[PDB]
Parts: C-alpha cells; sequence; structure tokens
RNA sequence: CGCGGGGUGGAGCAGCCUGGUAGCUCGUCGGGCUCAUAACCCGAAGAUCGUCGGUUCAAAUCCGGCCCCCGCAACCA
RNA sequence: GUACGGCCGCAAGGUUAAAACUCAAAUGAAUUGACGGGGGCCCGCACAAGCGGUGGAGCAUGUGGUUUAAUUCGAUGCAA
RNA sequence: AAGGCGGCCCCCUGGACGAAGACUGACGCUCAGGUGCGAAAGCGUGGGGAGCAAACAGGAUUAGAUACCCUGGUAGUCCAC
C-alpha cells in the first residue's frame, strides 16, 4: 500500500502462463502420430472422441482430437496441429489440422466444410 | 541405424536378411537327459517326489519336461526342484542316482519315464 | 467348550482391512472358540466367483497355522455365504 | 450423418467400477471399459456386476462400449 | 498292533471328575428398526449327548468295546 | 506452505519458498424452503395414562415367491 | 507485549495509574535485516511419580469396532539444567 513500499517493491504484473506451449508461440506444429485411439469424455457428456498422440518436430508430445466424423489415421500418419482444446477430454488442448498433410478432409461435408478439409463439390 | 548402399543387390539381399532374422520358429528340441522314476515318496510343499534313476544324459532345473507312461504322454511340465538327498543339486548326471517333484502333479507310478529336454 | 463367535469379510475387505481382521480372526479362534467366517456379497445365491473365494480361501491359507476351516462352503446360502473356521483339529 | 460401423455385440458384467462403470467382458473376445448408456441410467436400471448385456462398440476403439441392453 | 485330543442341533461349543427334562454362538425361517438396505434388536425352528454292553433311583456327564474325525505321529525326495 | 536450494534442530521437524499439471469455478454474508437422532419454543392417539387387539391357531382374502400351456394387465416404504 | 499468571507468608524485581509542582528541551513515531520472549505436545541427562492418561493388555458393544463405554496401565503430565 505505502508509496514506500513500492518504492522498495515495485507492482509487478504476473506472466501470462499459456494453453499451448506445445506450438511454442507458432500457429500449427507439424508431428508424427504415435497413438490413435478414441476415449471417452467428462461429466456430463458420454462419447467415444477420436485423438491421436503426436510427436513434434519440436520434441514434444502432445495429445490432439481428430475432430470431424471418420477419419483414415494411423501410426506414422504425418498431421498438421493447432490450438485449441477439448473441454470434455481433460489433458487434451490441441485439434488436428482436417485436410492437411497425411489428414484427409471430412467425407462428404457441405457445411462449415474449410473446417473440415473439404474441397468445394462440383455442382 | 544408418546405413547407404552403392548397389541395389547389397541392399536386397539384407532387408531379406532382416525379414529372415525377425522370425521365432522352435520345430522341436533336443532332449538334455533320460530319467526313470521308482519309489515314489512323499513331500508337504509339492505334494509328491518320485525317485529317480538317470538312463541318459545330465537332468536339469529350469529346463522343461515331458512326463509319459507307455509311449503316450501322461503329464507335461517344467521341474520346480531337483533335489537328491538334502543336498538339492541343480544338476543330476547318467546312472547317478537322484530324485525329482514337481507342482500340480497328482500320480506318481513307477515304469514310466521322464523326458528332459532343453530348449 | 468351543463356543461359537463369528467374523465377517465383506467385498471391499482386502489386505488392507482384511489382515488385520485375520488378526481379529486368530483371536477368535486363539481364544479356543470355533470362528465362523460369514461372507455377505453384494450379491446373490450366486453372487460371486471372486467376492467370496478369495477372501475365505485367503483367510484359511493365511490362518492355516493355527486355524483350520471345516469346509470351504462353496454353497451360498441366500446372499451370503458361510465359511466355517475351527480349531485345527489334534488327530 | 452418423456412420454404421458400431455393433451391438454381448458380454457379462464384470468389474462394478465407480460411476456407473463396468469391466463387461464381451462373450465374443475380451473385455471393455463399458459405461451405462444414457437412456439406461435416466431409466436407472440398476445394473449388478455379473450381468448378461448388450454393447455399442464403435470401431474407432474397441476398447470401449456402451451397455444398450439392460440385462 | 502306535502316541494326542474329541464325537450334542445345519456347522462349531457349553453343560466335565462337581450323575436328575441339553443351552450357549454362527447359520435357518420369521418379526422389529429404516424412505429402503447393510448393521443391529425381539423371536421361534433345530437332538437316541457317536454307537453298545455295563451300571443305576435318574447316568449328558458314569466304564469298557465297536467306530469316526482331527492332533502330531508315520510316508519328511 | 509442497519440491529444490540455503540457514536452523539430537530428532520430530521449523523457516524462507517455487513450477509443471488441472478446473471454471473456489469463497463471503444474507434470503426462501427442506431437513436435524445443532439448538430453542410449540402441536398431532406422537409418547405418557387406559381399554381392546395384530404377531401363535383354523379358515377368508391380497401380495410375493414357486409352479403352469396359461396361471391376464396394473398397484410396491409411511402414501402397494 | 504476547504466550499466559489464582492457597498463605517473606525476599529480589518489571510495568501501569493518580496528585502536585520542579527539571531536561523534540531527546519523538515506525522499523526491512538483527536480537529476545513465546501454550501444549515432543526431545536429552538426572531426579520425582499420588491422580490423570497417548501407547499397550484385558472385558464389552457391533455385521465388523484396530473406536466411542468398562477394568488395568507405560511414556507423559511434576522438579533442575
Amino acid at each position: 500500500a505505502t508509496v514506500n513500499q513500492l518504492v522498495r517493491k515495485p507492482r509487478a504484473r504476473k506472466v501470462a502462463k499459456s494453453n499451448v506451449p506445445a506450438l511454442e508461440a507458432c500457429p500449427q506444429k507439424r508431428g508424427v502420430c504415435t497413438r490413435v485411439y478414441t476415449t471417452t469424455p467428462k461429466k456430463p457428456n458420454s462419447a467415444l472422441r477420436k485423438v491421436c498422440r503426436v510427436r513434434l518436430t519440436n520434441g514434444f508430445e502432445v495429445t490432439s482430437y481428430i475432430g470431424g466424423e471418420g477419419h483414415n489415421l494411423q501410426e506414422h500418419s504425418v498431421i498438421l496441429i493447432r490450438g485449441g482444446r477439448v473441454k470434455d477430454l481433460p489433458g487434451v488442448r490441441y485439434h488436428t489440422v482436417r485436410g492437411a498433410l497425411d489428414c484427409s478432409g471430412v467425407k462428404d461435408r457441405k457445411q462449415a466444410r474449410s473446417k473440415y478439409g473439404v474441397k468445394r463439390p462440383k455442382a | 541405424d544408418l546405413r547407404y548402399y552403392s548397389v541395389i543387390y547389397n541392399l536386397i539381399d539384407e532387408v531379406k536378411a532382416a525379414m529372415s532374422g525377425m522370425l521365432s520358429p522352435e520345430l522341436k528340441q533336443q532332449i538334455i537327459g533320460l530319467a526313470e522314476v521308482r519309489d515314489v515318496f512323499k513331500s508337504p510343499k509339492f505334494g509328491a517326489i518320485a525317485g529317480c534313476m538317470v538312463t541318459e544324459g545330465v537332468v536339469k532345473r529350469h529346463n522343461p519336461i515331458r512326463v509319459l507312461r507307455d509311449n503316450v504322454v501322461i503329464y507335461e511340465g517344467e521341474l520346480e526342484s531337483l533335489r537328491r538327498f538334502k543336498d538339492d543339486v541343480n544338476e543330476v548326471r547318467n546312472g547317478m542316482e537322484c530324485g525329482i517333484g514337481v507342482k500340480n502333479y497328482n500320480d506318481v507310478r513307477t515304469g514310466d519315464v521322464i523326458e528332459v529336454f532343453e530348449i | 467348550v468351543i463356543q461359537v463367535k463369528e467374523i465377517k469379510f465383506r467385498p471391499g475387505t482386502d489386505e488392507g482391512d482384511y489382515q488385520v481382521k485375520l488378526r481379529s480372526l486368530i483371536r477368535f479362534l486363539e481364544e479356543g472358540d470355533k470362528a465362523k467366517i460369514t461372507l455377505r456379497f453384494r450379491g446373490r445365491e450366486m453372487a460371486h466367483q471372486q467376492i467370496g473365494m478369495e477372501v475365505l480361501n485367503r483367510v484359511k491359507d493365511d490362518l492355516q497355522e493355527l486355524a483350520v476351516v471345516e469346509s470351504f462352503p462353496t454353497k451360498i446360502e441366500g446372499r451370503q455365504m458361510i465359511m466355517v473356521l475351527a480349531p485345527k483339529k489334534k488327530q | 450423418a452418423k456412420e454404421k460401423d458400431t455393433i451391438r455385440t454381448e458380454g457379462v458384467v464384470t468389474e462394478a467400477l465407480p460411476n456407473a462403470t463396468f469391466r463387461v467382458k464381451l462373450d465374443s473376445g475380451p473385455e471393455i471399459l463399458a459405461y451405462i448408456s444414457g437412456k439406461m441410467r435416466m431409466h436407472y436400471i440398476r445394473i449388478l456386476p455379473g450381468d448378461r448385456v448388450v454393447v455399442e462398440i464403435t470401431p474407432y476403439d474397441p476398447t470401449r462400449g456402451r451397455i444398450v441392453y439392460r440385462k
């Protein structure tokens, strides 16, 4: 409180701790698929959510979501990951970029295609 | 492993070599020793001790055995305890009095022969 | 004479909880009572294949020193199974 | 859309894990973590540690399955 | 032919040298307590006291046989 | 108030004091209920005071269970 | 000052408050670091030991009862450093 006190010990803003450290301030990172599996989510939800463990080009190894309905990914699949947690999946803090590198687009999508790596259908 | 090859022939041979090694086939083993048991004794731990006399080869501890009567195999297993007298030696040669017992073997009858074989 | 006292071994009574009251059950036997184990399954007329005869059997097998059991019963009556345990009988 | 690679194979409740969770051993081959289906939980239907049950398994993760048929 | 301790109710005991309807525990089946269950509480069922001869007023307990279980014992490579 | 480092202690331990990870909460006071074998005050055949019962018996009846080709469906703590 | 301090008597000693006036003349307030004090339990050595009582033993309760209740009871609770 005292002026004297601040003069001895200045106000010191807290440094923000990141939510996607594996990215190391990069917009995406590349990595190899270590395990490709499903996992169940947290109260109150229930499903078999597709996730993968991925060793990134910078050594970090993280779990990443594989959004969309259907995917053709396996071990040694080289994928691109981006920031973005999965809320009912604790530990999951990244998303896989559908339709980049070895990851295919979602099949048969018509709405929100660009978020699922899907070309515009000839029509 | 980093290996570079000038010719494709030296490569096509070694990849095959890598593959051949990968295989793990055991098509049959060589008996280490063959022994006949006589005059069964009773033990609290294993339930039975079958007195034996080795006719051929050397009997060993951890090597698997095949118990057969009248040419057909009554029971199979791996030795747990090889003990002669109070010595409990791990190895017994042929034509030397020997002793044997194993778990999960209920009935000891004379005239049958136990075949031990290394793998 | 020999009395009937009792112990129970419910499911979720493992080593922790269990052999503490295997100590209690020694005590019963070692008074010179016939210590009756009662299982009390979360279960039925065949509750288990697990609940009972891990416990019971290992209670025998650990206590086997001092006590033995009359029978390894494995006929449940109701949702609960008595294994009867006694002093180890002098022949 | 909803793909159709789901299955309905059966099995028997093995373990009585926490929060409507079970070891359910598939008559088929092994057992999976099996969680209680929403429906089923909404209609209660307690589930003892030793019942024949139906499971919904996503090939995506055979390791897991949902209990559909109550008993 | 070879020692120990026991035989009572479904299981395990007490009642023994202190010989007059065999009672005390766990189980069994009910009842009570609870919204309900576990637990607990009130209760009833449940016996040639191994089997016989002796011995006695009446012997569970009294003796000895037949017999059975356990005990260590005996098979302890 | 943990780890690492330092100082302290015979020891038990004390003192100074982080980060990763994880969640969208955690928290304070007050409000309306509900609940109490936390408390106070107060009511009802709630207890206490009484009279007669049920629990035993035989039969009537409903249910469970068991059985059956079928023993039709429903009602299930007080409130089946 | 806080921790905490209770039979009676003496000895040594700290602080607080009141009355009156004299003296000193801002000698004051606060205080990181430093120093000292600091219930109970606990520790070391030697004493002491009635009552109480961790631990521990026994009796009960209970489905269990390493508890609550009972019969005992060691450290400790007491003194010096």
